[PDB]
């Protein structure tokens, strides 16, 4: 099972807080575009995840053309960006 | 619905391990036929109700190939077999060099036979049993469509509006 | 009514091309004034000095909304074409649908004053 | 049937959840975050279930067109936080 | 199942000795000694580090925001454990479907821990140290996508058990031998100290080196291996075992040798250097399968 | 479609059609009747001529007429409770 | 015990109930983290693990991320409590009502509904699929694929050039 | 702004092309959301306090918006299970479509938004690509023009002209009252939907173009009554007649060719029986005619707006469609009575 | 050369990484189509059956035999 | 089923022709636990 292996973790990392707390007895708006450029490049490898996954059974000269047209449009995102990136 | 009998399904089946049939390929080579002839079946009948009497000659003829392999080359064919389930999941690597035991002692006996291609579609023109069209779902023929106005269109009218 | 055995690319079809067009028909000359009207306004809005004696960008104006409306019409004599030819073959084909009522001299009120 | 019962209520739940406000126009654009969690499940189980093999690379698409929108409306709130203090529904100048 | 309690409290162990091989190597590499007053040759101290960190040391709270500050080491500790479960020591517990997207995942899940820590407390020049920590981790997970998703690409499909098999004779390390260099840099993400650096302080970077040598065996698997050996596991065991640590060396050596990048500057070490190399090779290990047969 | 492609193809839109590489649909079978009745007109604006092949389509995708005869079957199990029960296996 | 799925869509349901409610946008953020990642495991239950592990990946490893910055530079430092806000408490207790009150009538199988569709046994029927397949199948053993749907990779490609150029223009 | 501002008023031409030439639910519901990433950056255009306040309040109604259409999406799925735009299949699915594509037109319950979001845009070029940007959910309409109810459909096109005939008479903003008779127009659209699809694309080509004309004739800027006030003295007299042509037309009158629609909505409907309705369009599209019936005394009048700076220099504007859109717009009802068949 | 030799050296001076951005996934782009390799890849890719085979009915047909080895069908034997 | 209305015939589907899977909701209501087992492909994993 699965969630036998998850529970196990997550009741020992809480029972280890137990014993951290009841034991013991005595602005910028330049940052916002670095997660905007991060969210934006995440549905682009998204996209590019089937990549050693699908290519063993489809045709290679269909999926080629397409498959670094991806990556390309990719860099050129980052081309628009670096005409007045930030100082950051 | 209505079923098949109880007394449809066939004796002596599933003494084999899930790998030890796996073990040998060489059922694709020998006893093919009555393989063959089921398969034909279920592409042109998707019904296992109409095919299982072929399904029978499948169990039997299944048996005839490993009962062979029972009398002779046992002792190679199990070693083979041990190397196998040994292997986590491979099933073919880290086993070749007792493949070369086995195959060698089946080569005295007309059993040894190994394809090094494929299967790559094999057709069955011996196959007869039944006619392939008789409608398999089809029950109404559908009614007949709108019929397509032939001749070239004339103006008679010019124009049905409230001018012109 | 709607379309049923026709598809889109290229407007007119080609294929229903039997039909004569229209030549020097007075509609076409009614979307020619409006060609040219719309090469007098335009004089108007930016500031040249008569509509009628100014520009001559005019032709641009006369032959493209004669251009535009030439194959705007070649649709029209077309779809009213197929809509009678569809509707004449409905007729044809059923024939109990439309049903023919002739020779009467029923009786009728009569209105006094 | 049986799971479409709880996943179609909590589509409709989120659907008052974003209409429905007390000033914190951050909250509408994490509950639209949920609606389309909501339509990733409810695609994802017609899919699965019937196997379409073809339309499972449908709600990826949709994934995508998820992060779009809480993405780019989410810049404009940021927007309203530069002309503006602080982000409110209340703090509005149109008419 | 007692593998899994196998899997957590010998590798907390590894987590408290760490903290001597930080102490001694980096020691070693300044001329300096490590500790040697506590045990025979300083052994003992883990274990004296835990007794005085937890038991008597106390927490006077900034602000204690109800639900927060103690949920923060439940996504530290919590998520750093989990990490151990998909690992292809020789028979994996429970072998997943597909391995590295389980890896990538609760590694970005990981990102929150810093996130929730830093909204623990009240102060504002806190928060905003930490963004900028954020900042850092958010980013270098965009090059740990790219290199994953070109090195399967050359060999393998998601699963963690085929990697094993591709490395039957050769290293991953020679075929992608830019990527090697830039992997390299982009595990020090979680923050490590050696690019840049920002409950109770004691278990919070006990889940921070607890993902160093997750990223230590995750690059013996990736890009070493030599052999797998079905017959005999133990073989396999303690030729991996050297190999992993001689990178566990190499994390406590960038930390001693190389000072802090600028924080800008390590945000023009992405975007403007890594990015416009990693998806030229990310275009170049598309083409490679289509080029020469090999597409597994 | 406002705007029709011709001589071009981006269809690849309904169910059992060309397969990935040769998986089939859990409903293959019933739209080779559903689409083969309605590819005319004539069911089409009516839609009275396929409801037969229509309706066994409907129970394919949602099975709940399968399922009221399920929840039948266990009620009257569930009836057999301190009564006349028997389990075979 | 013996159900999977109608279990974890409850929980699913639960995180839901405090988007309806207002709890303030940084308790509502852990929201996402509950529904979305017990939502991993609806989507698991029926097979596709790829499909399942992409709200692991972007919506908690991306999405929720971001939206943890935005909490940070408009409406920050403390969540107000939630039992102490009026109207709040009442939208969750009135939300929960909505749900709990319903389960209760989906036991003993069949239950009335709204919309005509009833709940069934959920146990026997919870898969829907007997083998169907073998090697690489599962509906999403080949999920996600550039050839045939050639055109939904540029359209999508499009948008995301959009996305980069746009958010630059407007701050 | 250079070659980018014309690349995303491009990737708009290009999103509806995408609903046009569609097959797929999803394809269509890509289309939608290709607009909602593209039109935004031209609704800020010149860093205003209006112009951040009118995207967030048109992003978050046409967010919801989309998000409701593909739930009808998936009711599909769940019923039937084919994915070609053609019928909804569903009593349930139905509803939720129309009323989604009710919110991203100006249809009667969600109006809303429509005119905040028209006074937040800062120039005429952007107040285009709202009344353009109604083609794209007509188009998807006209392909799901059966196994739709009347009764949320007709009583939200008899409403919506309701509203919009007493929406513009306590207003004089400009920008307002195009608004409200883009709420006006929409009622004229959803009515024959029913009684045959046809006309409907003809009633977008009359209300697209008639519309176009409006702000490439308010190129010389004026966004009230009373900015437009100083226009018959101040400025050009001849471009007061010119914009009465325009005026006149949005409202039902026979000699321009504004009445052509109001042609042949009542005449499609009357074949079938229904004359009680369209009584109702007719009476509500004369408080439709109200708003131009004071805003003609704005051109006809002298009004004493006369201010003391004279302008002497010539006015330079862009006027692309200006000069070609409104000979057609004024005059058509005795040209192309015959164009229903050509168009539809 | 005027921008041939003039900017190649400027670009290894400043800023050497952006030569490898264009180079290496220059050479990804063209490689494929002149090399005489690729013909290879496509022949084994469509030889690996995922799915069952399928035995047809013949009537007077030619290329086709029994499932043992025997000259008939496609079968790639390319190098063994 | 004795005493009620259903005859256990003819089957859901009134086509009687095609017959899908049948078995794949149903496969025996009885002993849950064989029934757990064989609808854990994903769950588990053995």
């Amino acid at each position: 099972n699965l969630m036998l292996a998850l529970l196990t973790n997550f009741t020992l990392a809480t029972l280890l807080v137990i014993i951290a707390f009841w034991l013991p007895q005595l602005f910028s708006m330049k940052f916002f575009l670095v997660a905007i450029t991060f969210l934006l490049f995440d549905l682009e490898i998204a996209l590019l995840l089937p990549l050693p996954w699908a290519s063993q059974t489809a045709n290679l000269n269909t999926m080629l053309t397409m498959a670094l047209f991806l990556i390309i449009l990719l860099a050129v995102s980052l081309a628009y960006e670096w005409t007045q990136k930030g100082l950051e | 619905e209505l079923p098949s009998l109880e007394d449809l399904k066939v004796q002596e089946v599933k003494v084999s391990s899930s790998v030890l049939k796996a073990a040998a390929h060489h059922y694709g080579a020998q006893c093919d036929k009555p393989n063959k002839e089921f398969m034909l079946c279920r592409w042109e009948e998707k019904d296992p109700r109409r095919c299982l009497e072929e399904g029978k000659l499948v169990n039997q003829c299944a048996l005839e190939f490993f009962r062979q392999i029972k009398r002779h080359c046992a002792e190679p064919f199990t070693e083979y077999w041990t190397c196998i389930d040994y292997s986590g999941l491979q099933l073919f690597r880290r086993c070749r060099k007792q493949q070369a035991q086995f195959d060698e002692c089946v080569l005295d006996k007309l059993g040894w036979v190994r394809p090094d291609l494929g299967d790559l579609s094999k057709v069955t023109k011996v196959k007869t049993d039944r006619p392939l069209p008789e409608n398999p779902y089809h029950s109404r023929a559908r009614p007949e469509p709108n019929p397509e106005v032939e001749g070239d269109l004339k103006p008679a009218r010019h124009g049905s509006r409230l001018f012109f | 009514g709607r379309q049923g055995r026709a598809t889109f690319q290229f407007l007119p079809d080609e294929a229903r091309s039997l039909p004569p067009p229209k030549l020097t028909d007075p509609r076409l000359a009614f979307v020619g004034f409006l060609g040219y009207c719309s090469g007098l306004i335009d004089n108007a809005i930016r500031r040249r000095p008569v509509l009628l004696a100014g520009l001559h960008r005019q032709l641009l104006y006369i032959t493209s909304f004669v251009f535009v409306g030439y194959y705007l019409l070649k649709r029209q004599d077309y779809m009213y074409a197929v809509r009678d030819h569809d509707m004449f073959s409905y007729i044809k084909s059923h024939x109990x649908x439309x049903x023919x009522x002739x020779x009467x001299x029923x009786x009728x009120x009569x209105x006094x004053x | 049937s049986m799971v479409y019962m709880n996943i179609m209520m909590a589509f409709t739940v989120s659907l008052v959840g974003l209409l429905m406000y007390r000033s914190h126009l951050m909250s509408s654009l994490l509950c639209l975050e949920g609606m389309m969690l909501s339509l990733f499940v409810m695609a994802a189980l017609t899919i699965l279930n019937s196997h379409f093999t073809l339309a499972s690379m449908m709600p990826i698409i949709l994934l995508v067109f998820a992060a779009c929108e809480a993405a780019l409306g989410l810049s404009l709130l940021v927007m309203v936080s530069n002309t503006y203090g602080t982000d409110y529904v209340q703090n509005l100048n149109l008419l | 199942m007692i593998n899994i309690l196998m899997l957590i409290i010998p590798i907390l162990l590894a987590v408290a000795f760490l903290t001597l091989v930080e102490r001694k190597v980096l020691g070693y590499m300044q001329l300096r000694k490590g500790p040697n007053v506590v045990g025979p040759y300083g052994l003992l101290q883990p274990i004296a580090d835990a007794i005085k960190l937890f038991i008597k040391e106390p927490l006077r709270p900034a602000t204690s925001s109800a639900s927060m500050f103690i949920l923060a080491p439940i996504m530290a500790l919590g998520l750093a454990l989990t990490m151990w479960i998909p690992l292809p020591m020789p028979y994996p517990l429970i072998n997943m479907n597909l391995g590295v997207l389980f890896m990538l995942a609760m590694s970005s899940l990981a990102v929150y821990s810093i996130l929730w820590s830093g909204w623990a407390s009240n102060s504002k020049y806190a928060l905003i140290g930490a963004l900028r920590a954020v900042a850092q981790t958010i980013s270098y997970e965009v090059t740990l996508a790219i290199i994953l998703l070109s090195v399967l690409l050359m060999s393998g499909s998601f699963t963690l058990s085929t990697l094993i098999t591709t490395q039957e004779q050769m290293w991953l390390i020679l075929p992608a031998w830019p990527l090697a260099m830039m992997w390299f840099i982009s595990t020090l993400a979680e923050t490590n100290r050696a690019p840049f650096d920002l409950g109770p302080f004691a278990l919070f970077f006990m889940a921070e080196y607890a993902n160093i040598i997750m990223m230590n065996i995750f690059t013996a698997i990736l890009f070493l291996g030599t052999s797998h050996n079905p017959h005999m596991p133990e073989l396999y065991t303690i030729n991996f075992t050297i190999k992993s640590l001689l990178l566990t060396m190499s994390f406590l050596w960038i930390r001693a040798s190389y000072p802090r990048f600028r924080y800008d500057q390590l945000m023009h070490l992405l975007w403007k250097n890594f990015l416009p190399l990693t998806l030229a090779l990310c275009m170049w290990h598309v083409s490679l399968p289509i080029l020469t047969s090999g597409i597994p | 479609q406002k705007r029709l492609g011709v001589d071009l193809d981006r269809w690849m839109t309904i169910q059992s059609a060309e397969q990935p590489h040769g998986i089939p649909s859990r409903c293959h079978a019933f739209e080779k009747e559903w689409i083969e009745c309605a590819h005319g007109i004539g069911s089409i604006r009516a839609e009275k001529e396929c409801k037969i092949e229509f309706e066994d389509f409907r129970e394919c995708l949602l099975r709940q007429k399968t399922m009221k005869r399920l929840h039948a079957i266990r009620r009257q199990r569930e009836k057999l409770i301190k009564e006349g029960k028997y389990t075979p296996p | 015990m013996l159900y999977i799925v109608f279990i974890l869509s409850v929980i699913f349901v639960m995180g839901f109930v405090g988007f309806s409610s207002k709890p303030s946008p940084i308790y509502g953020g852990l929201g996402l983290i509950v529904s979305g990642g017990v939502g991993c495991g609806i989507v698991l239950n029926f097979g596709g693990s790829f499909l399942g592990l992409m709200v692991f990946l972007i919506y908690l490893g991306g999405m929720m991320v971001v939206f943890g910055y935005t909490t940070a530079m408009a409406t920050e430092q403390y969540p107000e409590i939630w039992l102490s806000n009026k109207a709040v408490l009442g939208a969750f207790v009135t939300g929960l009502l909505m749900e709990f009150f319903m389960v209760y009538y989906v036991l003993k199988d069949k239950e009335v509904e709204v919309v005509f569709e009833f709940n069934g046994l959920g146990d026997w029927v919870i898969y829907d699929t007997g083998d169907s397949g073998f090697f690489s199948e599962e509906a999403m053993g080949i999920a996600a694929l550039y050839s045939y749907g050639t055109w939904l990779v540029i359209v999508t490609g499009w948008s995301l050039l959009i996305g980069v150029v746009v958010i630059m223009e407007i701050t | 702004n250079p070659i980018i501002f014309i690349i995303i008023l491009l990737t708009i031409m290009l999103g509806t092309i995408i609903v046009m030439i569609s097959s797929h639910w999803l394809l269509v519901w890509i289309g939608f959301e290709m607009n909602m990433l593209a039109i935004i950056p031209i609704m800020m255009k010149n860093h205003n306090p209006r112009a951040t306040e009118a995207s967030t309040k048109y992003f978050l109604t046409q967010s919801t918006a989309s998000m409701l259409l593909m739930m009808a999406v998936i009711i599909n799925l769940m019923f039937s299970g084919q994915w070609t735009v053609m019928k909804l299949f569903n009593p349930m699915a139905s509803m939720l479509m129309t009323m989604a594509l009710a919110m991203k037109l100006g249809m009667a319950p969600f109006h809303f938004w429509v005119p905040e979001v028209t006074q937040g845009i800062p120039l005429s070029s952007g107040l285009i690509l709202l009344t353009w940007q109604k083609l794209a959910p007509m188009s998807v309409l006209y392909q799901i023009f059966p196994s739709i109810n009347l009764n949320l459909i007709l009583t939200l096109s008899v409403l919506s002209i309701l509203i919009g005939g007493w929406g513009g008479l306590n207003q004089t903003q400009l920008r307002k009252i195009m608004a409200y008779s883009s709420i006006a127009h929409m009622g004229w659209m959803t009515a024959v939907l029913p009684y045959n699809p046809t006309m409907t694309l003809l009633n977008l080509i009359i209300y697209i173009i008639m519309t176009s004309t409006m702000f490439t004739m308010f190129m010389a800027n004026s966004t009230t009554t009373t900015l437009s006030l100083s226009h018959t003295w101040n400025k050009t007299p001849i471009m007061t007649v010119l914009i009465l042509a325009t005026l006149l037309s949005m409202g039902g009158l026979p000699p321009l060719s504004g009445f052509m629609p109001k042609w042949m909505i009542i005449q499609e409907m009357t074949k079938n029986n229904s004359i009680i309705l369209p009584t109702f369009m007719a009476i509500t599209a004369l408080l439709n005619l109200y708003f131009y019936m004071r805003l003609t005394y704005s051109t006809t009048l002298t009004m004493f707006p006369s201010t003391n700076n004279m302008k002497m220099k010539w006015q330079f504007p862009l006027m692309k469609k200006m000069t070609f859109l409104p000979t057609m717009v004024v005059l058509s009802t005795m040209m192309l009575p015959l164009t229903p068949m050509l168009s539809v | 050369a005027e921008r041939v030799a003039a900017f190649l050296k400027n670009v290894w001076a400043k800023e050497p990484v952006l030569v490898a951005s264009f180079a290496i996934a220059g050479l990804a782009v063209i490689l494929p189509t002149l090399s005489p390799y690729t013909k290879y890849s496509l022949m084994i890719n469509x030889x690996x059956x995922x799915x069952x085979x399928x035995x047809x009915x013949x009537x007077x047909x030619x290329x086709x035999x029994x499932x043992x080895x025997x000259x008939x069908x496609x079968x790639x034997x390319x190098x063994x | 089923v004795m005493k009620x209305x259903x005859x256990x015939x003819x089957x859901x589907x009134x086509x009687x022709x095609x017959x899908x899977x049948x078995x794949x909701x149903x496969x025996x209501x009885x002993x849950x636990x064989x029934x757990x087992x064989x609808x854990x492909x994903x769950x588990x994993x053995x």
